[PDB]
């Protein structure tokens, strides 16, 4: 009596310690390929920013003003999203984007800041809602008659929660020296900022930049984050974007940067631009910058794994 | 999947098995101990492989607004450090995984053939190629008897030692 | 730890041994070559893996005043890829020896078994369950002459050839 | 004859590549997870810094009067340390951190700078030793009368030794315009430093920001390394915290935080902020920021080594 | 007839997962020592930048102008390499390193900037070649007579092409603030910059500084790159570098630095400052920091993989 | 490389060889096979791990100009923890394939010597030492038979049953 194994007419190459290009019986494969073109968001909290910046979420464009008070388990950045009506930019810009993508959605609160003697209804041509607005959760300070000056003030706000706050304050940046002081009033202006961890100095630059949104001028902001039973004061003079509510983090979530279609249907805890990776393999070659729960990249296309054994024919 | 020049193709029931021709005619039936063992090892190996890792990782980088670059490329350079050492980690897996289930499947079979070996003391003899040569004729039932480790080692010795 | 059907509890006196009956009452006696072979195996393995790493590295971080945000989520995200890298290595590592001292040990035991096997040429035949039956009556001081390498493969042949 | 394996009755459940749960016979740890509730310090330099910073030991506050010229094998940061009297930050602090823990010490020496026209004792009621004190290696130098103004000087000072020097000034932000017009009179005021690598600016910013320590203004903190026979030149007119001496590097140490008792009994490699690691084991599930000469860091609790072989009962 | 194996008198330690000194038949090295004291430079573009700094190809100071328009594969820096005449230094310097190490080479562009109403041949003793010079791609902006006054002037550039360019400008900071009233006249300057990207500020800081190439002012140096259809801008009123040629990138290549000679016989994909590493092992021990195309670099100094059996003698 | 005691230095000829003393002088001649099948399977080994990594990484330092304190302290502390990673794999991965050499080794090895064995089914008889007692006479010609596999396994049967 003989005994013998089984084969297989068209087998597998497979790589080994010994050889590469063993042809067994059965194999598969460990490096995922196939990819989703879609966000699986199924069971989440999705908030799609769309024409949004995460960061305007915090200041308030018009853009954003759906926005100003989010709640997710999934965030969703997109290309055409913006931070900004009126021209500027923010300091540490990253910084802030990656403390609001895992923040699980910002709650506004009232700083309750009152102003005598001074005029706080600025706007712009650019920040447009039924006529000339300006940024929903920030007051453009100026002063009271057209020209004059401006008094040195200094508010101050404490946090009153368990949880750290984000305090957001502007720098306008005039066109011109004149027309800064047609705002605010000759003389030098400085935007003094204080906490037990922060403070800085923040003197404004006017001067006569290129155009983006169609201006001139710019609105720099800054943030810092409260502790709780911590205060912060602004002492003021001129060219003062001054916050009207603070935001606070929710929980915990997810950001993403994708330019796909959001999809309800399937679930997925991988993501990249590209769309959403589904797989239980420990390996995928799709994209090296993915979030979440994924598979670890590598370079290689594929490595297959042997489920079966040496395929001897005759 | 050594000394045993080819395997049996038509063997569509199993791994491995038996294939006898006494004088009742032709036998070809699978083994289903050694066959379910090794299944189990590999079930067991890709069960082990294929994982989730809870570790949830954020965004380091900026995709629509590129980030500083210096810092871009401290964090691409740390990036393609990681992306060389799973790359070889997982080269390095798959190679040794694909060896050692390879030596399985050989080390069952060799299990298999040393087992049908020793359940014949002195009735049959070897030959070369992984056969069992019998001196005393074994009907089919007596084969059946032989597959399901029912064979008895003496009620035929002294009819084959003589032969 | 193959077709031995099971482990000897009262053998705390090593790994393997052997355990006779003959006529002259009952045996059980470790063997030292092939359990302190496997012993010192094992203790290189262990040997081998534990190490100190000459290798020191310093404060990145500051738990009592926190660097900038960016910086930090850059140290942050380098130390997780690294610490899941070292999970990955201490999990493949572990099992890997694991499964190469199960094997190591049942490599060391199949040898014992061929050795003692060789030992006897045709005084002795196998069974079926790792055991030897004689055909000719051992003594208590063949038994030892088994244990300790020094029985004759001629002197006591055609005793048990006969039968 | 018979011959068998050995077994026991309560076996060790391990994991290998083809199983996972082989009740083996015997088995060890390979992840380390007791810990010494202590800082292990036998047989080393041991410099508790307590209530003084790691970073005032070059500027030299009261709490840090026993603190200027340590010298230790291992360095211990503690949570109630401070690296000011005065109110104020340093900047690239974190950094000048790093290259004080593996200093192994600090060596001050006289830089030399006498004046000539202006007066040098300035203090406050926050750096209070026997009355109003202030930080013991600096000078704050302030105008000769009450208010007037401040001569154009320049000071320097050329590294006579063979490793890189650690120079150190600070800038006097004023809480207001008219204080520091007070202290070193009107007009602009420039604090120029140079070197062969360094040199800078540094104008000061005076404004009432919040409250630290009692007080409003500050006092930031600057710094750079003489490299041998490099000079440094302070080109200044107002608002200078002069260095008084510098500092060098004695060797080679290693800086930790941490916030339990030192043990000079035990001895140890690996510490972190709860204590010691003492342990042969290749890897650790304690603390993944330990640092010195540790285990490598794992997620997993426990990863069993099997030291037996397959454990097979009756 | 017996049947064996072989075996040597004198074998070759190796170490396994087992025991640690195995004495085999053969083995090899796998841990690269062997280092060749030469820059291989066979079959690839090399440019040896010499006494000229990466940087300065950039700007032209005199021992760059055979480096205006270069184009290699492999870019070599030398310690004797400066990349400024006039006493200054660049801001955001490496990562314009690492940009220009990569670049394949810089193709300059006239940007046609022309002046009406001041001076554009500013010079001094430092830069020299014939006579007293300055940057070659760069020109000195002053006022028209001796003192008198800087009109504001705004200046602009548009990308025409299908890459991005390289901006560069630079900010002189004076001896005193009466030699930049000197120059470029009294009241206050502002450089301002603008792009849809980039814009800022600038504002220059008189003061006497040290001493490196025997002068005390200073020039820093700022860059941007311009995206394809971009416009830049410069409303600038004094103390202004204006550039007068822009930078593109070539394609791609290699940037090291290194002391050691070039060697067009060899080849070799992994460089270091003390030569190339040519080797087929993957792991070397020579050089942590070497860069391209290099094996693994690893602490041990010697790992011997076995290539033969078990060696046991008579 | 087991029980057989030493290896045989004059044999410059091949890794395994046999080694005959019958009556008509000495025979010391290689194999062919098993050798070159182990030369194969080091060739394998050597020409996968010698590989060359087209992944480029360009500068992150300065050795000239030192860059920032802080940053070149988070890429020098990447790169000691990539440094250590490496030396790891270095280790584990030289180990594991001396291991898994001299296993293989004695592998082929046992494959050969049971092959001879199987080859002669009852003419010669197992000693002790990795031979085979004769009881036969087998000249030069029938050793060189035994050697290329073309020894009869009964032809010479009934004449070495007798002793
Ligand atoms: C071969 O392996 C694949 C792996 O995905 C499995 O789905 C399939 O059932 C296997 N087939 C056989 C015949 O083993
Ligand atoms: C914050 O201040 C309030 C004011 O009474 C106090 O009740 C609370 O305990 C404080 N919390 C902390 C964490 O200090
Ligand atoms: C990092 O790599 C990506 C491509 O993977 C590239 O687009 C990006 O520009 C790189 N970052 C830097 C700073 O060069
Ligand atoms: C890094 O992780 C620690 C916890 O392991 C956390 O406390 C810290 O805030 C993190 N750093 C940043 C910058 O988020
Ligand atoms: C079991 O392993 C542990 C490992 O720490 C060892 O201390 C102990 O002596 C071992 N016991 C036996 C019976 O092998
Ligand atoms: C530093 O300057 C002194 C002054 O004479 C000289 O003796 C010494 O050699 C110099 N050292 C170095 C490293 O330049
Ligand atoms: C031993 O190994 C080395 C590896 O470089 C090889 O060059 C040499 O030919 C080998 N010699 C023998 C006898 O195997
Ligand atoms: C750039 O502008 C020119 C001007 O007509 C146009 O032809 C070209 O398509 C533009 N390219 C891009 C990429 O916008
Ligand atoms: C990084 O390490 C090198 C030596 O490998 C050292 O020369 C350099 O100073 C270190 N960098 C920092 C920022 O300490």
């Amino acid at each position: 009596i003989c005994l013998g194994h089984h084969a297989v007419s068209n087998g597998t190459k497979v790589n080994t310690l010994t050889e590469r290009g063993v042809e067994v019986v059965n194999a598969t494969e460990t490096v995922e390929r196939t990819n989703i073109p879609r966000i699986c968001s199924k069971g989440k909290r999705t908030v799609d920013l769309g024409q949004c910046g995460l960061l305007g979420t915090i200041t308030g464009p018009p853009q954003c003003d759906q926005f100003l008070e989010f709640s997710a388990d999934l965030i969703i950045e997109r290309r055409e999203g913006s931070d900004v009506c009126y021209p500027g930019k923010f300091v540490n810009e990253e910084a802030l984007r990656q403390i609001l993508r895992e923040s699980g959605g910002i709650d506004k609160e009232a700083m309750g800041f009152t102003y005598s003697g001074i005029r706080t209804n600025g706007a712009t041509s650019s920040c447009r809602r039924s006529g000339s607005s300006f940024y929903a959760e920030m007051k453009w300070l100026l002063s009271n008659t057209d020209n004059a000056a401006f008094p040195q003030m200094t508010k101050s706000y404490k946090n009153t929660r368990k949880s750290p706050a984000l305090i957001v304050w502007g720098i306008h940046h005039s066109v011109s020296t004149a027309e800064q002081t047609k705002l605010y009033g000759s003389g030098n202006k400085l935007v003094t900022v204080g906490s037990s961890n922060y403070q800085q100095s923040f003197v404004p630059s006017p001067g006569a930049r290129t155009q983006v949104n169609g201006l001139s001028g710019r609105i720099d902001f800054h943030w810092l984050m409260l502790n709780p039973n911590d205060t912060v004061t602004f002492s003021f003079n001129g060219a003062f974007i001054a916050p009207d509510r603070a935001s606070f983090l929710r929980g915990k979530s997810m950001g993403i940067q994708s330019g796909v279609q959001v999809d309800a249907n399937c679930e997925g805890d991988c993501y990249h631009s590209g769309g959403t990776i589904i797989s239980n393999l420990p390996f995928q070659n799709i994209d090296s910058r993915a979030v979440g729960k994924c598979p670890r990249y590598v370079k290689q296309r594929s490595l297959l794994l042997a489920t079966g054994m040496k395929n001897v024919p005759e | 999947a050594g000394f045993i020049e080819n395997g049996w193709e038509g063997l569509i029931d199993g791994w491995y098995g038996f294939r006898h021709q006494n004088a009742q005619g032709e036998g070809t039936a699978a083994d289903y101990k050694s066959t379910q063992s090794a299944i189990d090892q590999i079930t067991g190996k890709l069960n082990r492989l294929i994982e989730k890792t809870n570790q949830q990782f954020e965004l380091i980088d900026n995709e629509f607004n590129e980030v500083e670059k210096q810092i871009g490329n401290v964090i691409n350079w740390t990036r393609d450090s990681i992306t060389e050492v799973w790359s070889y980690n997982a080269e390095l897996l798959v190679a040794m995984e694909n060896q050692h289930t390879i030596d399985l499947a050989d080390s069952e079979m060799d299990k298999l053939y040393e087992r049908v070996k020793r359940q014949l003391r002195e009735n049959a003899e070897e030959d070369g190629t992984g056969c069992f040569e019998i001196f005393h004729k074994c009907d089919d039932d007596c084969m059946a008897s032989i597959r399901n480790n029912t064979y008895d080692h003496s009620k035929y010795r002294e009819e084959a030692m003589q032969n």
